[PDB]
């Protein structure tokens, strides 16, 4: 999630 | 933990990688998936955009999708469920 709203 | 640096296939190394998951088969299902699903964002970049994303990690110069998902598995990018 921390990752996926980085992208 | 004092090891000297890895080179090639053995990058990121596989006792640091053994930490996030339960088994080694649990990390090759893993970066298999992983690498099929940025294969396909490769694949699927030319129309317009659908659900897949990825590299989150900044690929090399030419690197194998397998590296690139192994080196995000080290990079505590991803989560999952087994069944």
């Amino acid at each position: 999630e921390e990752a996926r709203a980085a992208a | 933990g004092g090891y000297d640096t890895p080179l090639g296939i053995t990058n990121p190394p596989i006792d640091e990688l053994l930490d996030r998951v339960s088994s080694k088969y649990a990390l090759v299902i893993y970066a298999a998936k992983r690498a099929r699903q940025i294969n396909d964002y490769y694949n699927q970049l030319g129309e317009g955009i659908l659900e897949y994303v990825g590299p989150l990690v900044e690929p090399g110069l030419q690197e194998k999708p397998l590296s690139i998902a192994l080196r995000e598995i080290h990079a505590d990018l991803l989560e999952h469920t087994e069944g």
